């Protein structure tokens, strides 16, 4: 069902994703509204809704007017800020934003990664053709949750027999299975996070190995130590942030094919490269919908006034299908180019995990290339649900496996 | 209000330490104290490892208070 008109569409209620297809409603946003106001709902104030690619890029980069301390996604912004302010990275500006980042791009530049990459690679491989025997199974659960969350724990030094309780705070802390969820079961889930990363970080401080947490407790900002609350913050958007988006990114890459068969047959065929095809899987799935900001100062954007205070939400689904930047937005196209999309957002805050994020997705299109010749959904899938993230719980499938390819690989 | 308790009152400077505070009402809700995330945190795992017993994260959530958490460690 395709909505016609703006005003009763409430983006904050995650219902309204999964009822609605909004491509109609982003295009009328990004015509003759490029900077809307969304209104206020109950206790929420309202905000400003920022659709043009253009706009988006523009104030993802303007870290002086407008600030992440006071929240980045509806759920912090929406309650008035961020309890991790100037603590977290991804809710930190300035100068502590400068050299946070500084420390932590150490282990997560490609140069420091290439070791996990070829890890992954080999992870991905076993994962797919074990599905591909079987045929029939659940990609989501048997491939996708497999990889995102472990390689993550990996660096980070969580203990392997932990990870699967770590996945089930994750379904439930910014997204959720349950259509009806309440605050609170998310207010939990995200705490026990911070739980369990509060005695991990401590055994670590007093006793460090190699891994990323202890690279986190060995180095120093501005001369002098990180908090033991500062680096279970960070913990915090790594465990969330290695997980969530690339498996939601992986799990849409199949949907997609399915709907694509054109598609899927270049790709297996070699007649596009992996690069390009992971940046359109990227471009066409874009997992986290919406980022956002507070004005810090007035603004003058469109004619129109955004008031220092004001929340200000960037857009990402919208900026890629953006009409005057991408010809024909709506073609899932692996050879799309160029293919600047915004899936990693843009400036300062630039995604850390974007290298990895890409190495992820790369590794299953070469892994499905090679020892699979097609797969067909046998099953109704289940979306998750949420007002920030977008993608699928479970993908019920049938792999046709590359029998050829497969008994070589058993070497 | 005075604590009435070795826990009460224990449990009272374990409220003002975390909150950064002095004079922290017995009876007072921990988010109405102006209590956030990381707060509840070391609030709650101070708690567990001080009174060796195991506080579920959801029972804290329902009584947020140093009276109602001193009962529920009493029973
Ligand atoms: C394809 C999957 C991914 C998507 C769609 C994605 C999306 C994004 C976006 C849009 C931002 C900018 C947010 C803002 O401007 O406030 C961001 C930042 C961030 N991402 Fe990702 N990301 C992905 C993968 C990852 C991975 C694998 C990691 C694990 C290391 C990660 C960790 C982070 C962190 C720590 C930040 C904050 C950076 C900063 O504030 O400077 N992301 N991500
Ligand atoms: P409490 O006071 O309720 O707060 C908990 C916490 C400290 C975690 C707080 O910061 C919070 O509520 N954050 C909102 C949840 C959040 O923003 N998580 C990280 C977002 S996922 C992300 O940024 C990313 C980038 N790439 C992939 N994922």
């Amino acid at each position: 069902p395709i909505p016609d008109d703006i005003s009763t569409i409430n983006l904050t209620d995650p219902r309204t994703y999964e009822v609605n297809d909004l491509s109609e409603y982003w295009r009328q946003l990004r015509t003759t509204r490029p900077l809307y106001w969304h209104p206020p709902v109950g206790d929420a104030p309202g905000f400003w809704v920022v659709s043009r690619y253009a706009d988006v890029m523009a104030l993802y980069k303007d870290n002086k007017k407008l600030t992440s301390e006071k929240g980045n996604v509806l759920v912090t912004l929406l309650a008035g800020g961020d309890s991790a302010a100037g603590k977290m990275l991804a809710v930190t500006d300035g100068a502590m934003h400068r050299g946070l980042r500084n420390v932590l791009l150490k282990s997560f530049s490609p140069q420091a990664l290439k070791p996990i990459v070829d890890q992954i690679r080999v992870n991905t491989t076993r994962l797919v053709v074990d599905a591909a025997r079987r045929g029939e199974c659940d990609f989501a659960a048997d491939v996708a949750e497999q990889i995102p969350l472990n390689t993550i724990s990996d660096l980070l030094g969580v203990p392997a027999a932990d990870r699967e309780f770590l996945l089930k705070l994750n379904k439930s802390a910014l997204s959720s299975e349950d259509a009806d969820q309440s605050a609170t079961d998310a207010w939990l889930a995200r705490n026990e996070i911070l739980l369990y990363f509060s005695e991990l970080v401590a055994e670590r401080r007093a006793k460090p190995t190699e891994d990323v947490i202890s690279v986190l407790a060995n180095s120093m900002v501005d001369g002098k130590p990180l908090t033991e609350e500062v680096i279970v913050l960070n913990c915090y958007s790594l465990i969330l942030g290695g997980d969530e988006t690339s498996r939601l990114s992986m799990i849409d890459s199949v949907q997609t094919f399915t709907q694509y068969p054109d598609q899927w047959e270049l790709l297996r065929d070699g007649k596009v490269t992996l690069e390009s095809a992971t940046e359109e899987v990227l471009r066409w799935a874009t997992p986290a919908m919406h980022f956002g900001r507070r004005a810090v100062t007035d603004m003058e954007l469109h004619g129109q006034v955004i008031a220092a205070g004001d929340v200000v939400t960037l857009w990402n689904n919208s900026a890629n299908r953006d009409e005057e930047v991408f010809a024909d937005p709506y073609a899932f196209d692996l050879n799309r180019s160029p293919n600047k999309h915004i899936t990693f957002g843009y400036g300062p805050h630039f995604c850390l995990g974007a290298y990895l994020g890409r190495a992820e997705v790369h590794a299953l299109l070469d892994a499905l290339r090679t020892y699979t010749t097609g797969f067909e959904i046998t099953g109704e899938p289940q979306r998750i649900h949420s007002n920030f993230l977008t993608g699928l719980s479970r993908l019920p499938v049938r792999i046709q496996p590359n029998e050829a390819a497969i008994a070589a690989y058993d070497s | 209000r005075e604590p009435r308790n070795e826990t009460e009152s224990r449990l009272r400077r374990i409220f003002e330490e975390v909150l950064h505070s002095e004079d922290v009402d017995v009876e007072a809700n921990f988010f109405e104290l102006g209590g956030h995330s990381l707060q509840a945190t070391k609030l709650v795992s101070r708690i567990r490892s001080e009174f060796d017993a195991e506080l579920p994260l959801r029972d804290f959530f329902e009584h947020p208070n140093v009276a109602g958490l001193a009962v529920l460690i009493g029973g």
